[PDB]
RNA sequence: UAUCUGGUUGAUCCUGCCAGUAGUCAUAUGCUUGUCUCAAAGAUUAAGCCAUGCAUGUCUAAGUAUAAGCAAUUUAUACAGUGAAACUGCGAAUGGCUCAUUAAAUCAGUUAUCGUUUAUUUGAUAGUUCCUUUACUACAUGGUAUAACUGUGGUAAUUCUAGAGCUAAUACAUGCUUAAAAUCUCGACCCUUUGGAAGAGAUGUAUUUAUUAGAUAAAAAAUCAAUGUCUUCGGACUCUUUGAUGAUUCAUAAUAACUUUUCGAAUCGCAUGGCCUUGUGCUGGCGAUGGUUCAUUCAAAUUUCUGCCCUAUCAACUUUCGAUGGUAGGAUAGUGGCCUACCAUGGUUUCAACGGGUAACGGGGAAUAAGGGUUCGAUUCCGGAGAGGGAGCCUGAGAAACGGCUACCA
RNA sequence: GGACUUUUACUUUGAAAAAAUUAGAGUGUUCAAAGCAGGCGUAUUGCUCGAAUAUAUUAGCAUGGAAUAAUAGAAUAGGACG
RNA sequence: GCCCGUCGCUAGUACCGAUUGAAUGGCUUAGUGAGGCCUCAGGAUCUGCUUAGAGAAGGGGGCAACUCCAUCUCAGAGCGGA
C-alpha cells in the first residue's frame, strides 16, 4: 500500500558467450586495472552504452534544438566534470567516440595509484577498501 | 411522423399548463407554446404552425438539446416519431497503419415538425433519455429527398 | 429458563421475531432484529417459575411480604415532580423540599441532594431574553440593508435616466 | 425488492445480458399505493436521504380548482368515472393522476351564487354594486352548468396521491371537457 | 462504492503539495470546505511541510488547537483544513501574515505580506443568482455567499472582500485588457493582462492571455482569475510574477548568481 | 542497441525445420553462500475448510451523575471536584483482503444532469406559531415512561433475560411568543353621484394543485369587456420596472386554495455587570449545541462519443414471461419498457449480429532494446466486484452491509 | 442582434489533461541502486537554491492549411441572382 | 545396391463402441414455496379526547344572586390513537 521503492540494474552482459578475442581484451582490462569481475567491466560498458545512445538520439535532432541544446550540453558538462571528456573535444561527437578505458582510468582505484600512494593497482585496492 | 387525428389517444393530448380560457372568445381555438434549441437551430415553420403535441419535441415539447450534436444518414423510418440513422466512419489501425470502414446505428427521436425519408442526411442533438435506446433528437434536415422527382416519367 | 411473553397465547414455546422496545429482547445494534424462542403466556406443567403480583391482601400476614417494607430508593429530581410528590403549587420554592441523603464517610457523615432540572433560573431567563433580542436586532438589520439596496437600485435607475438624458 | 435497473432486460441488439453485481438499494422501486375513495388513511414512507413521501390509501376529500374562475375549493370526491391507462381503475374507483372523477359542486355553487348573484341551472347594497359590476362574466358555459344541475362536476386529477398524499385536480372545461364527454358516453 | 471516502493514499495526493514519495503511506485528506480537494492545501502541510514550524503532525495539531493560526479572520482548529487560493493565513504570534497564491511552477508558494493587506480578500464570482424573498446574491470561488451586490457584477468578474466584515467593497469586470492570474492547467501560476476570448456557446470559452514579455498562451475561462490592471494587481505578487522561464533560461539564471 | 552458428550430400548450391545463443518485476528447484544498503512474499491449485487471540469504538468549561463511588476541601442546603455504570449523540457505509463472476459489462479518454439525491464542512438565512380576537391560553418554563440502580428470579448452556420497585434529558411526546406597514376580500350604515366608507377577516415558511408575472425582433394606431394613478371635469396617462442561460414552463415573484401540518430554541458552559420608577423589576458579555431554506464542499446516481482476446465444425438473432416505439399512469431521489395498461410492428447483422471459448477483472502499466512489433499485467495508485452460495431487509445522510439481521442450500 | 449556410477524410498548432512508472535536468546518498534533497554564515537566537522539462498517439473539443481523395449542384430547368 | 505391402513380437498414443453409460458447471420449464417488505383484518394492554354523576381543592371579586385556568379520584356514554 506504500510507494514502490524503485530500482534498476547497472550491468549488461555480452551476447556471444565465448568469443576468445573479447575475452582476451576483457582480461587485459581486468589485470591492468585490478578488477575482480568481468562484471566491473560489463557495468561500465553498459553505462557508457547508455550515454552513446542518448548521444545518437541527440545527433539526429536539428542543430540548436532546445532539447539538444539543454540536455546535450548538460551531458557534456557532466562528462567533463569527472575527467572522461577532454576540454578540447567537447561537442558530443567525441561522446559518440569515447571508450571504456577513459572511464576505467578515472576511478579512485586508478587515481590513488597513478600518482604514487600504491606502486600497484592491487595495493590501491587493498588500501582503499581498508579505511 | 404522426399525422392526422391529433387527438387519437385514450388520454387528452394537451401542452401542459397552457390554459386557454373558454369564456375568452379567441379566433385561434388553442394557445400554442414554443421556444428555440439554440446553437444556431432555427425552429421550423411547421412546428409553430402545426397542431401536433409531442412532449418529446425539441421546439414545442418538454426536452432540451445539450451535449453532443451529431449528423448521420437515415437508414430507418419504419417506426413512429422515431428513426434510426447510420453514422459511418473509418478506424485507424496502427500495426497496419491503415483504416477500416465502421459504422454505428444511432436511435433518435423525430418530431412531427419534420418530414423525414430514408436517405435524408440529418443533424441530431443529444437530450435526456427519451426512451430505452433514445438519447438524441432530430434537430435539422440537411438533405431533401435525394432528387426523387428527378426520376419522373417519359414525355 | 425461557421467558413468557404477554399476549402470545398457546401454552407452548414459539419462536418469534423480536424487535426494538419489546419484551424478552434487548438489541445490540441500531434496528437489529432477532428471531428468538419464547414461552407462551398460558400457564402449564413446564413452568419452573410463576411471576405473580398481589392485587388484594387476605386475612393473614405473609412473612417477608406484608410484614416488611422497603423504600423507593430514589426521590423526585425534576422541578414539578418535586412539586407534585408533595403538592406545593408553583410558589413555595423547590430548593428546600428536595430529599437529601446522608452518608457517613467514616467520621464525616455527608449530605447529598439531586440537582433540580427544568427549574426556572436567572440564567435561563437571560438566554431567552438574548434569543428574542438577537432575533429582532437581525430583523431590523436585514430591513435596513433592504432599504440600502432599495436606495442603490433607485439612484442607479436615476443614473440610467441621467445617462439616457445625456445622449 | 423491485429493481428499476436496466442491467437485466435484453440489449437493443437482442443479446441476453449477464449478471454483473447484485441488487443495489438505490436502484429500488416500491409497490403501488393503489389508492381509493373514502375516509382518510395516509402512510408516510421514508425515502432516500430522509424526505418522507406520503402515500394515500383511501381518501375522501380533495382540493379542486375552477381554472377559469380564478378560484379553488375543497370538495368531497364522489367517484372515478374514467381513466386512460386502465379501465380497472374506474370499476374499482381507484384514485390516480389524470383519472376523471366527479366532485361535489355545492361549494362551487355557493361561491358562484355568492359572487355573481345569478344562481346556476335552469339584496345587500354593496353586494348589488358588485353583482352589477360583474356580469359580462357570468356566461358559465353550457356543459359546466348542465354539469351543475346534477350537482357533480367532471374533474381531472393532477396531483400524485400515492406520492404526495393529496388528491388535487382541476375542473373540466372546453376542448378537454368535450373530449372526455364524447369519450365518456360513447363507451357506456 | 458504499459511501464517502475518508482516507487519502499519499501517491494520489495532488503533486503541487510536494510530499515525498516514501516515508509513511497516507496523506492528509483535506476536509470539506470552501475549496475543491485537488486545489486546496491542508493547514498541516502549510505549518509543517511549507513553513517548518513543526515536525510531528501531532505537534501541528497541538500548535493549531492553541488557536495560534487563524484563516481569513476565524481561528480554525481543523488540522486538515481545506485552505486554498486567496485565503489569508494569520499568525498573531510570530507576527506573520500569509496569502495563498500560486507560483509559476504551479505550486502554492510561501508569500509574506503586510498586516494591512491581510485584512481584505479577493474573490472571483462563480455565480450570481436571484434569491428567495427577491434578494439577489453573488457567490465567489471560495463559497463566500454575499447578498445585495452591485447590479453591474456578472459571472467571472472579480471582487474585493472585507474579511473582518462581509460586504464587497470594490470590483473589477471581465473586459479585454485585465491583469489575470491563471488558476489551472499547466499554464497556471502565470500572469498576463488578457488578450481575447474565444466564445464557443455551451462548450468551454477559451481565454487568450499575454504576459509582460510579449509571450502568449491560451486557456479556458474556468482557470482564469481576474486580478487587476496593466502592471497594477490588487494583491502582492511573488518573485517572478508569472512569466515562466524556459528550462535553459532558468538554467542560466540559477547558475548566473554563482560566485560563492 | 541493424551479427548468427552446428545437423540432409561423396561433394555443392538451396528449401526448411530441429538444436545452440541472449534477456525476462519470471515461477520452481538443485549445489554453494562471508560484509553493507534495499525488501517482494499462500496470486497460479481449492472465492477450499478453519482451533484460539486480536483487528471499532468514542467526552468537551459546554446533553444526562443522589454510584448507598473515590477525593475531600475550599464557600458552596438545588447541582457544581473527579468519576464506573447506563441514557443520548456521532461512528461502525472508511479502512484492510481477494480477483470469484464479469466480453459492449467493467475500465479508459471524453461528456451530460434544462434528469436527480447528498451527513458533513464553509458562507448565507427566520419579528407573523394563540383566537369571534375584554372577564383569557403555564412561558418566572407544561407531561411521563425508562435504563443504569435496588431487590426477587429462571436455564447444562450465549454479550439470554422475566416479575417487582425507583429516576434524568439537547431521549420521548407536547406547547406559548415580538415592531411598523401595506396588499387583498367581504362589508354596517348614507345616497344617488362620477360614487366613499367607518371596522370585521385573511396575508411567517414549508407542503399539494390551478392560475398569473418572468418583457426586449425596429416602430405606430381604432374598438369592446373589465379599471387603475393625477383632474386644468372636453380628459389626458408623461418619465414608467427589469436578472440568467447557446437553450427552459429557469432563478424570483403574485392570486385562489389545500395539509392526520415541516420549520420558526421549553437546551448547555464560563463569567456575572450595567441602569432606577428599589420591583429578586427591566436589561446586558463571550461561544456551545441545535434549527428551516439557499449556496459551498465531500460525495453519489445515472449518462454522450469512441475503443476489447480467441472463435463460422456459431448466420441469423430479438418479442415465453418487453423484444424496438407511441400514450397515460404507477413506482424512483429523479431520466427511462424501470414496471403496468392500451396500441403498433418494430430493434441488431459478413463494416460479423446472435451464440460459444477464455487456466478474462479493466486501466496506469511490465518484459524484449535498429525500426515496425511481440508478449504480459491476480499483485504497492485509480475504477469495479465479493465476503461459503443465493435471495430478502433493518438502521441510516449514505449499505441491498455480511468483523449487521432474516430465510433457504451446502 | 437578425437573417442562412452541401457534407467529409488528411495535416498543423493548442487546450483539457493524477501520481508513481519511463526519458531526463539539478544535488557528491563516502561510491552505487536510490532519496528529493540540500547548500551557506555571524555554527549564541539566519541565510538561501530547489522539489525541473519531455512523452502522454486512438476518440471528443479548439485553431491554421486548401495540395491529395471523396461528396453535393442547373437538363422534362421544378434553376441563378433583382 | 536401394526398396514396397500383407503377415508375427514388445511399448505408447489417439479414434469407433452395447452400456440411450457416467461426472462437474452455467442456464432453465412445470410443480411445490421459506423469508423479510407492502396491504385488507386482528386487539394480550394502555392510554387517550369527548358526555354526565358522586366528595374536596383554587377564586374571575359581592351584603344575598354571580364566576375562569391549570392537577388529581370512582358506577356510567359518544369519537379516534398507540
Amino acid at each position: 500500500p506504500r510507494a514502490p521503492r524503485t530500482y534498476s540494474k547497472t550491468y549488461s552482459t555480452p551476447k556471444r558467450p565465448y568469443e576468445s578475442s573479447r575475452l582476451d581484451a576483457e582480461l587485459k582490462l581486468a589485470g591492468e586495472f585490478g578488477l575482480k569481475n568481468k562484471k566491473e567491466i560489463y557495468r561500465i560498458s553498459f553505462q557508457l552504452s547508455k550515454i552513446r545512445r542518448a548521444a545518437r538520439d541527440l545527433l539526429t535532432r536539428d542543430e540548436k534544438d532546445p532539447k539538444r541544446l539543454f540536455e546535450g550540453n548538460a551531458l557534456i558538462r557532466r562528462l567533463v566534470r569527472v575527467g572522461v571528456l577532454s576540454e578540447d573535444k567537447k561537442k558530443l561527437d567525441y561522446v559518440l567516440a569515447l571508450k571504456v578505458e577513459d572511464f576505467l582510468e578515472r576511478r579512485l582505484q586508478t587515481q590513488v595509484y597513478k600518482l604514487g600512494l600504491a606502486k600497484s593497482v592491487h595495493h590501491a585496492r587493498v588500501l582503499i577498501t581498508q579505511r | 411522423s404522426t399525422e392526422l387525428t391529433v387527438q387519437s389517444e385514450r388520454a387528452f393530448q394537451k401542452q401542459p399548463h397552457i390554459f386557454n380560457n373558454p369564456k375568452v372568445k379567441t379566433s385561434k381555438r388553442t394557445k400554442r407554446w414554443y421556444k428555440n434549441a439554440g446553437l444556431g437551430f432555427k425552429t421550423p415553420k411547421t412546428a409553430i404552425e402545426g397542431s401536433y403535441i409531442d412532449k418529446k419535441c425539441p421546439f414545442t415539447g418538454l426536452v432540451s438539446i445539450r451535449g453532443k450534436i451529431l449528423t448521420g444518414t437515415v437508414v430507418s423510418t419504419k417506426m413512429h416519431r422515431t428513426i434510426v440513422i447510420r453514422r459511418a466512419y473509418l478506424h485507424y489501425i496502427p500495426k497496419y497503419n491503415r483504416y477500416e470502414k465502421r459504422h454505428k446505428n444511432v436511435p433518435v427521436h423525430v418530431s412531427p415538425a419534420f418530414r423525414v425519408q430514408v436517405g435524408d442526411i440529418v443533424t441530431v442533438g443529444q437530450c435526456r433519455p427519451i426512451s430505452k435506446t433514445v438519447r438524441f433528437n432530430v434537430v435539422k434536415v440537411s438533405a431533401a429527398a435525394g432528387k426523387a422527382n428527378k426520376q419522373f416519367a417519359k414525355f | 429458563g425461557f421467558p413468557m411473553k404477554q399476549g402470545v397465547l398457546l401454552p407452548t414455546r414459539i419462536k418469534l421475531l423480536l424487535t426494538k422496545n419489546v419484551s424478552c429482547y434487548r438489541p445490540r445494534r441500531d434496528g437489529e432484529r432477532k428471531r428468538k424462542s419464547v414461552r407462551g403466556a398460558i400457564v402449564g406443567p413446564d413452568l419452573a417459575v410463576l411471576a405473580l403480583v398481589i392485587v388484594k391482601k387476605g386475612e393473614q400476614e405473609l412473612e417477608g411480604l406484608t410484614d416488611t417494607t422497603v423504600p423507593k430508593r430514589l426521590g423526585p429530581k425534576r422541578a414539578n415532580n418535586i412539586r407534585k410528590f408533595f403538592g406545593l403549587s408553583k410558589e413555595d420554592d423547590v430548593r428546600d423540599f428536595v430529599i437529601r441523603r446522608e452518608v457517613t464517610k467514616g467520621e464525616k457523615t455527608y449530605t447529598k441532594a439531586p440537582k433540580i432540572q427544568r427549574l426556572v433560573t436567572p440564567q435561563r431567563l437571560q438566554r431567552k431574553r438574548h434569543q428574542r433580542a438577537l432575533k429582532v436586532r437581525n430583523a431590523q438589520a436585514q430591513r435596513e440593508a433592504a432599504a440600502e439596496y432599495a436606495q442603490l437600485l433607485a439612484k442607479r435607475l436615476s443614473e440610467r435616466k441621467a445617462e439616457k438624458a445625456e445622449i | 425488492g423491485i429493481s428499476r435497473d436496466s442491467r437485466h432486460k435484453r440489449s437493443a441488439t437482442g443479446a441476453k445480458r449477464a449478471q454483473f453485481r447484485k441488487k443495489r438499494k438505490f436502484e429500488l422501486g416500491r409497490q403501488p399505493a393503489n389508492t381509493k375513495i373514502g375516509a382518510k388513511r395516509i402512510h408516510s414512507v421514508r425515502t432516500r436521504g430522509g424526505n418522507k413521501k406520503y402515500r394515500a390509501l383511501r381518501i375522501e376529500t380533495g382540493n379542486f380548482s375552477w381554472a377559469s374562475e380564478g378560484i379553488s375549493k375543497k370538495t368531497r370526491i364522489a367517484g372515478v368515472v374514467y381513466h386512460p391507462s386502465n379501465n380497472e381503475l374506474v370499476r374499482t374507483n381507484t384514485l390516480t393522476k389524470a383519472a376523471i372523477v366527479q366532485i361535489d359542486a355545492t361549494p362551487f355553487r355557493q361561491w358562484f351564487e355568492a359572487h355573481y348573484g345569478q344562481t346556476l341551472g335552469k339584496k345587500s347594497k354593496n353586494a348589488e354594486r358588485k353583482w352589477a359590476a360583474r356580469a359580462a362574466s357570468a356566461k358559465i358555459e353550457s356543459s359546466v352548468e348542465s354539469q351543475f344541475s346534477a350537482g357533480r362536476l367532471y374533474a381531472c386529477i393532477s396531483s400524485r396521491p400515492g406520492q404526495s398524499g393529496r388528491c388535487d385536480g382541476y375542473i373540466l372545461e372546453g376542448e378537454e371537457l368535450a373530449f372526455y364527454l364524447r369519450r365518456l358516453t360513447a363507451k357506456k | 462504492a458504499r459511501g464517502p471516502k475518508k482516507h487519502l493514499k499519499r501517491l494520489a495526493a495532488p503533486h503541487h503539495w510536494l510530499l515525498d514519495k516514501l516515508s509513511g503511506c497516507y496523506a492528509p485528506r483535506p476536509s470539506a470546505g470552501p475549496h475543491k480537494l485537488r486545489e486546496s492545501l491542508p493547514l498541516i502541510v502549510f505549518l509543517r511541510n511549507r513553513l517548518k514550524y513543526a515536525l510531528n503532525g501531532r505537534e501541528v495539531k497541538a500548535i493549531l488547537m492553541q488557536r495560534h493560526v487563524k484563516v481569513d479572520g476565524k481561528v480554525r482548529t481543523d488540522t486538515t483544513y481545506p485552505a486554498g487560493f486567496m485565503d489569508v493565513i494569520t499568525l498573531d504570534a510570530t507576527n506573520e501574515n500569509f496569502r495563498l497564491v500560486y507560483d509559476v511552477k504551479g505550486r502554492f508558494a510561501v508569500h509574506r505580506i503586510t498586516d494591512e493587506e491581510a485584512s481584505y480578500k479577493l474573490g472571483k464570482v462563480k455565480k450570481v443568482q436571484l434569491g428567495k424573498k427577491g434578494v439577489p446574491y453573488v457567490v465567489t470561488h471560495d463559497g463566500r455567499t454575499i447578498r445585495y451586490p452591485d447590479p453591474n457584477i456578472k459571472v467571472n468578474d472579480t471582487v474585493k472582500i472585507d474579511l473582518a466584515s462581509g460586504k464587497i467593497t470594490d470590483f473589477i469586470k471581465f473586459d479585454a485588457g485585465k491583469l489575470v492570474y491563471v488558476t489551472g492547467g499547466r499554464n497556471l501560476g502565470r500572469i498576463g493582462t488578457i488578450v481575447h476570448k474565444e466564445r464557443h456557446d455551451g462548450g468551454f470559452d477559451l481565454v487568450h492571455i499575454k504576459d509582460s514579455l510579449d509571450n502568449t498562451f491560451v486557456t479556458r475561462l474556468n482557470n482564469v482569475f481576474v486580478i487587476g490592471e496593466q502592471g497594477k494587481p490588487y494583491i502582492s505578487l511573488p518573485k517572478g510574477k508569472g512569466i515562466k522561464l524556459s528550462i535553459a533560461e532558468e538554467r542560466d539564471r540559477r547558475r548566473a548568481q554563482q560566485g560563492l
